[PDB]
Parts: C-alpha cells; structure tokens; sequence
RNA sequence: GAUGAUUCAUAAUAACUUUUCGAAUCGCAUGGCCUUGUGCUGGCGAUGGUUCAUUCAAAUUUCUGCCCUAUCAACUUUCGAUGGUAGGAUAGUGGCCUACCAUGGUUUCAACGGGUAACGGGGAAUAAGGGUUCGAUUCCGGAGAGGGAGCCUGAGAAACG
RNA sequence: UGAAACUGCGAAUGGCUCAUUAAAUCAGUUAUCGUUUAUUUGAUAGUUCCUUUACUACAUGGUAUAACUGUGGUAAUUCU
C-alpha cells in the first residue's frame, strides 16, 4: 500500500531508478489517525512482532502536567488554537503532537486551593500549618494566573495520539508561552 | 528470504567439525542455544564423528533419549544442541567427563577430564549491567546470567561457575601476566601469557601474547579468554598445551614416533 | 545568529526544563556533551544559544563509525555542506593509478563556521536526511 | 418446493413435499426468523406456527 | 555502574490506561507430621507466562570496487528534485509522506541517456611473465512464480502447491 | 490401544529458475548510541479480595461449539 522505502525516489544525481523489487511488507506505511475531540474512540493496530499500537480517533480528555508545580491532572480539552505544521489542523480541530490547545483548568485551581490556600485570578489547624510552611511559593506568574481567571489554560501536546492513543501534554509557561502568545495574538 | 533458515548444506558447515564432503547434502544445523552456530559443536557430530559411539544420527537419537549424555549437568536430549567452548559433557555409562577445549590445530578436542573437574566451568564475562530493581548481573560467554556478582568483576574477566548451582566460586581479573586461551581467529587454540593490551578507542582492542617457547603473536580482544595466572591454569589443558609447532618440527616429531 | 526563534514552532532542547520559579545567574540550562574520540567540544556550542537538534555536541546525535576528511566545495545549503574526498585508484594491468573523487554531503553545526576551501573532519552518525550520514566534528584549516 | 421441518423439543425432523404452489405462495416475501401460520399451507398443519430458519435455493 | 561518547542502564516523584501480565492447566511418584479430619504438608517433571539477557535471525546502513557507447553534454526541480522546521506514518532512522520555507543537488575524474544475445560473487578455460575470454549451472547473496496491483493470518510473507 | 474433530505448532525452511536489474544486486569492510525478533539457553513476578466486614467460587466459576446423531439442497467443487 503506502510504502516507506527510498527505492521509488530519484537518486541524488537525479536519475530515475528501475523497479528492483515489489513492495515489501517490512517497509509499509499506514493512513493517519486525524484525532478529533469528543466521545473517546480508540482502535487497535496490530504491528510488527505482535506489539499493539493504539490509534486514538476522537479523544476527549487528557493528562496534563504542570511542570513548575510538579503535578499532573486529568483535564478536558476545549480545542486546538495553534499548530506549527498546518492551519487546517487548527481549523478542523485535529490533535497531534505539538498542538497548542485550551484545557479546562478547574482541577489545577482545585489543587492550588487545596495545596496553598490562595485563589487564582480576580479551616483546620493542620491545613493552616501546611499552607504556612509552603509560603513564598504561591506566586506563580502573571500570564498563567490571568488564564486561571479566564478558566482556560494554554497547553502543548507532548504525546503522539495516533501511536499511543493518549493525548498528554504540559501547560505552557515562560518564554514558550510568550512565543506562542505572540503567535496567537498576531493578526 | 521470508524468514529464518532451517537447513545447512554440507560445504557450508564450519570446517572444524571435519565432516567429509561426500556422504550427504546436508550437515546438522545447530539449533538455537547458548553458543553461536559457527563456534559450536552439536551433540550429533560429537557423539558420532568424534567419539564413534554411534554410526548413524538415528543411533545418536537412541543414545540421547535414554538420558545418558548430559551437558553442563542438564540432560539435553536434543540432537543439534550447540555444545560450545568450556562445556562439560557427562556420559554416566562409562562415567566419562569431557570438556570442549580446542587443540592447537583449531578443532575441538576429546579432552577427558576427571570427576572433580566436571563440577565447574569457566566463563568470560561479556557485559555487566544493572537489571530491574537495581540488581546487577553478569553475562558469560555462553549466555548465562548470574545475579548479584562481585563489584570488582568488570568485562573480559573469567568467573568460575559452579554447575550444580549457578553461583560464582572465584574469578580471574585481566592484566599482564595472565594465562589466556585464544578462541577465535587465526591463532585459535594457542595458550600464552598476556604482555600488554592496546587501548584503540573506537574499535578492536588488540592484545599481545607470548607462549612458552617465547613466540609472540597478537589477537583481537574478542578472541581472548583468560584462564589463570602463569604456571597454573584453572582447568586442565589438552595434549600439546597450545604450543603451535611448525610443520617442519611437526614432521620431525612424527618421524620420532613412527 | 540574528534570531534563534525563526520557525513557527518553539525551538528548544527536549527535556531541558528551566524552572520559572527560581532566579539565578547562568541564564538557561543548556545541555551539551562531549562527542568522544578526542574531539574537543567547541566553546561556541557550550556558550551559544542555537538549538540545532542534529548537532554532535548539543543535539541528539552520536558519532560512531568512520571518521573522514575532505575539503569544502559548497556551503549553499542551510546547515549543510558538501565536501570532496580525493583518492587515487589503482589499475593493476597498466600498473599505475588514476585520480578519482567522491562528494559527501555532511551536516555542519552552528558552532562551526566553514567556508569553501577549508579542510574538515567528519564523523559518521545515523541517517540525518536522504543523503546526509556524516557530521562535522572539527574544522582545522582555512 | 420442499419443507425441511424440525420439532426441536422432541428432537425429530421430517421432510414434506408440497405441491399446489398457491398454497406455498403464503411463504413468499418473508424473512428468516419471521413466523407463519400453519393453516395457510395445509389442513394437516392446522393451528400450527412455523419459523423460517433457512433453506437452499 | 558502564562507554571513546548519550537525555544510557537503573532508581525516584506526580498522574494516566481505553486498564497488559501477575498459572481455574496436565503426567508419574506417592511420602512427612499430627489434637485423626479424607486435616495440614511435600518430590521429579510437562505446558504456559511478564521482563531482561542470549541464540537463530531480520531491516536499514559506512567505505571502496562493475561491461560497451559522446552518431548520448548537460541532467534533476508545478506531480520531492537538494536542504531546514514541525507533524504524520513506521518496528525504528530518514522527503518515507504532508504543511510552510530556502534554492539547491550531479557532471569531461564522463553525470544523464542508450545498449547488453547482463542476476552478482566464490570460481572456469587458456596463458614464460603480463594478460584475454567466460561464470544460466553442485556453495553464498538476490529476485520471481502467466502479467500487474492489493491483502489476510502469523514471530516472520506483500506468500502464489 | 486408537479414527474423527477441536486445540497447539509447522506450512515463510527446502526445491526450481535467471525474466527483471548497470551504484541496483553483489563482494570485502563497518554501524544500530537507529530498530523488530517465534524458538533455544540463563535469569526473573508474596502487592489483583478494585469502594478492598462476604457484594462471592477458590477444596476450583460461565458459555458454547466441532467431531457425532438425524433431516436435506445442487449437474458439478476439499460446497455446505
Ligand atoms: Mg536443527
Ligand atoms: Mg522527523
Ligand atoms: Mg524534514
Ligand atoms: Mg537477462
Ligand atoms: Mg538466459
Ligand atoms: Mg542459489
Ligand atoms: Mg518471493
Ligand atoms: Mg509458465
Ligand atoms: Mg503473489
Ligand atoms: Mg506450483
Ligand atoms: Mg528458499
Ligand atoms: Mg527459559
């Protein structure tokens, strides 16, 4: 079908190769996943040596990591806002790796309350001791906390959904957030 | 093409088996085992062509299925089981014990050993790493994995393996003045003490080696097997003791005894 | 060397995370390694800001296999040059030799600056592109 | 045509050759699994009900 | 701890999983100790099973090396040609494919085209020395199953009993 | 003891031929720190009573379905 070989291309000198061999199976290629959003639907692919591979079609939630905070929560995905390879993936809401998405951000604000006791945006003694002891770490950044006021965080997909089935990511932070923010707010 | 090969034509078999070019199109293809199929000896060619205890492969199978032969203490009723370097072979009828060591001509010898010596074997460590849950292991040259080894054991050393348990009795390090066995290459079968080793970062460390008649040679580090200190070896060496007399001295020695 | 951030994606080294909470000197974590075989890692790799995924020093490639030497005859690609290895081929009938040559496309890191006429030594890596399998490890002529 | 009829409770089965084609014409335009009454096809089969389970053309 | 060299082996933390595996299996022998219940306990195997190593392999890959022809001098590049960045797909690397970008890449040291009554090699015949001609064919590698293309099963096939 | 049938392995090896193929195959020499690997051989799994006082079977839980038995179709097939 889709072949993954180099014998069908021209040489570096530019000559046309002759057909040495029929298409072998160990050099095959398969159609893309084009993972949409909503109503999770994972198919299986049997691959070389047994060794199952999970095509996610139409994934709904994901596990997203806050790297400066060292946690990760299972959060719902709102939609893709940027893709460095293609704008039609942003339009059609496809989820690949390196896609800039919006996520729900409510588990992160629940963890931030339960861990630090200050609310983002705008009772027991043990919790008071814990929240006082980890003080001067409850001042995260301006950009992320303004997103927390708006209830949608910017994340980047670090997983490959067509291969593992999962759509994992990390929250955008720092200079990478500023770069993609200039990309997004660019007219 | 299309998958693994299962046959082995004669004239493609390793030359040190000494299989004659007539009497059949095929040779006994060694099955997958502890040794590479080139540097191995199947039990069919050891029992039939070296010990003459059988006349057919059918008789070798008849010997094997009554569990007579056992190799490294395990029974192994397989016709083409690869017996390799330093394997012990026990024939309990006749109470015989062999070790596969090379003669200096480069072929496997019929080296009869005693019953105390059949209780162990030497192995050259091929890699030391940390397995799962941080447990270290070594891998010997016949693929035995031994967990919790001594921390001083690095690669290219020899460890003495117990063969009732899989435990390590002692070990010989790698430096100058060590008695080595050459297993591989042109100098296959020779025994000499190591004089020095050449670093050669990027591939194929060489080692210089001189026998008891002060003849030097050099070999890749892949083909060297340390067997002890100079004087005592840790095993019994075969007849000849790895000396490599030239053909002139060899016909002179043959005209002595003739 | 006028911007780092030219592409549509964010160029960064993978799994090298700079914590936004802390504030120190030594502005960013930069991963670098020594490529081995006695090749010195250049200071422009250690102190620079370029990203260069296929670099033998800061990037994710490893040098193993042949080490070759050629002369640069082309620099017109981006981060890629073509070297020319000249050799003599012996013909046994006439008992003499003839001049031959091959062109090798090699990858060049932004730690190194080559022009046409420089002699370079290159190290073999995994396939970088359709033709490139070698990577510049030392530029030592002009 | 012919009717390969099985009583599965008692475990017996018997074939019956049927003629007078406008008595089998009640069977037409019907599916496998759909049920038909007996008194259409035959006065020996009075009161009965059959399920169409298959056949060979 | 290792390597010339790793973001390596391995360990840890936080979660993930549509939730993988973690023995409802078989044969001989039938002991041991008891408050004696068909009590507790126990041998040698067989088959299966996660992961690592090993072996048999595979797939890519570096360097150099091929017959005649210039009455073949320019070839490649919208339909990938040479490279860059991201993705996708793959067992994995890679224009392998896609999106965007740059204008490269080969060539008189013979590219590209054409021809081969061309599968390649170990090798064969004939030779003072140097050579010339052949190698479909006992071994090694490749390819094919009337011609093309597509796929199922499986560790392994683009399989032709 | 042993037909059938289910299950498990094997049928990708072997044998044949030389059409295609001119940096292709191939040969010697490298690499995987760039990967799959049935089998073999050696190691290797006290954690699962998934809401964790029984909601139960762990001195052992549920369905099929083949061969078989019987009724048949087609000129014909390793059809069913
Ligand atoms: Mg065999
Ligand atoms: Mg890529
Ligand atoms: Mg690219
Ligand atoms: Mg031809
Ligand atoms: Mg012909
Ligand atoms: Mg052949
Ligand atoms: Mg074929
Ligand atoms: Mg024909
Ligand atoms: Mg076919
Ligand atoms: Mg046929
Ligand atoms: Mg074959
Ligand atoms: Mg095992």
């Amino acid at each position: 079908g889709i072949s993954r070989d180099s014998r069908h291309k021209r040489s570096a000198t530019g000559a046309k190769r002759a057909q040495f061999r029929k298409k072998r199976k160990f050099e095959l290629g398969r159609q893309p996943a084009n993972t949409k959003i909503g109503a999770k639907r994972i198919h299986s692919v049997r691959t070389r040596g047994g060794n199952k591979k999970y095509r996610a079609l139409r994934i709904e939630t994901g596990n997203f990591s806050w790297a400066s905070e060292g946690i990760s929560k299972k959060t719902r995905i709102a939609g893709v806002v940027y893709h460095p390879s293609n704008n039609e993936l942003v339009r059609t809401n496809t989820l690949t790796k390196a896609a800039i998405v919006q996520i729900d951000a409510t588990p992160f604000r629940q963890w931030f309350e339960a861990h630090y006791g200050q609310t983002l945006g705008k009772k027991s003694k043990n919790a008071e001791r814990k929240w006082a002891a980890r003080a001067a770490s409850a001042k995260i950044e301006s950009s992320v906390e303004s997103q927390f006021s708006a209830g949608r965080l910017y994340a980047c997909i670090s997983s490959r959904p067509g291969q593992s089935g999962r759509c994992d990511g990390y929250i955008l932070e720092g200079e990478e957030l500023a770069f993609y923010l200039r990309r997004l707010t660019a007219k | 093409a299309r998958g693994p090969k299962k046959h082995l034509k004669r004239l493609a078999a390793p030359h040190h088996w000494l299989l004659d070019k007539l009497s059949g199109c095929y040779a006994p293809r060694p099955s997958a085992g502890p040794h590479k199929l080139r540097e191995s000896l199947p039990l069919i060619v050891f029992l039939r062509n070296r010990l003459k205890y059988a006349l057919n492969g059918r008789e070798v199978k008849a010997i094997l299925m009554q569990r007579h032969v056992k190799v490294d203490g395990k029974v192994r009723t397989d016709t083409t089981y690869p017996a390799g370097f330093m394997d012990v072979i026990t024939l309990d009828a006749t109470n015989e014990n062999f070790r596969l060591v090379y003669d200096v001509k480069g072929r496997f010898a019929v080296h009869r050993i005693t019953d105390e010596e059949a209780s162990y074997k030497l192995g050259k460590v091929k890699k030391v790493q940390l397995g799962k849950k941080g447990v270290p292991y070594v891998v010997t040259h016949d693929g035995r994995t031994i967990r919790y080894p001594d921390p001083n054991i690095k690669v290219n050393d020899t460890v003495k393996i117990d063969l009732a348990s899989g435990k390590i009795t002692d070990f010989i390090k790698f430096d100058a003045g060590k008695l080595v066995y050459v297993t591989g290459g042109r100098n296959l079968g020779r025994i000499g003490t190591i004089v020095h080793k050449e670093r050669h970062d990027g591939g194929f460390d060489l080692v210089h080696i001189k026998d008891s008649l002060d003849n030097t040679f050099v070999t890749r580090l892949n083909n060297v097997f340390v067997i002890g200190e100079q004087g005592k070896p840790y095993i019994s060496l075969p007849k000849g003791k790895g000396i490599k007399l030239s053909i002139a001295e060899e016909r002179d020695r043959r005209r002595a005894q003739q | 060397e006028l911007t780092v951030q030219s592409e549509r994606a964010f160029q960064k080294q993978p799994h090298i995370f700079n914590n936004p909470k802390v504030k120190t000197s030594k502005r960013t974590k930069r991963w670098y390694k020594n490529a081995g075989l006695g090749f010195k890692t250049p200071k422009t790799a250690i102190e620079g800001s370029y990203i260069d995924k296929k670099c033998p020093f800061t990037g994710l490639v490893s040098i193993r296999g042949k080490i070759l030497t050629g002369t640069v005859v082309s620099t017109k690609m981006h981060r890629t040059i073509v070297i020319r290895r000249a050799y003599l081929h012996y013909i046994p009938k006439y008992n003499r030799y003839e001049k031959r040559h091959k062109n090798v496309p090699v990858h060049v890191s932004p730690a190194f600056r080559v022009q046409v006429g420089d002699i370079v030594t290159v190290g073999q890596c995994r396939p970088i592109s359709k033709t490139v399998r070698f990577n510049v490890v030392k530029v030592s002529a002009a | 045509m012919k009717l390969n009829i099985s009583y599965p409770v008692n475990g017996s089965q018997k074939t019956f050759e049927i003629d007078d084609e406008h008595r089998i014409r009640v069977f037409f335009d019907k599916r496998i699994g759909q049920e038909v009454d007996g008194e259409a096809v035959g006065d020996e089969f009075k009161g009965y009900v059959f399920k169409i389970s298959g056949g060979n053309d």
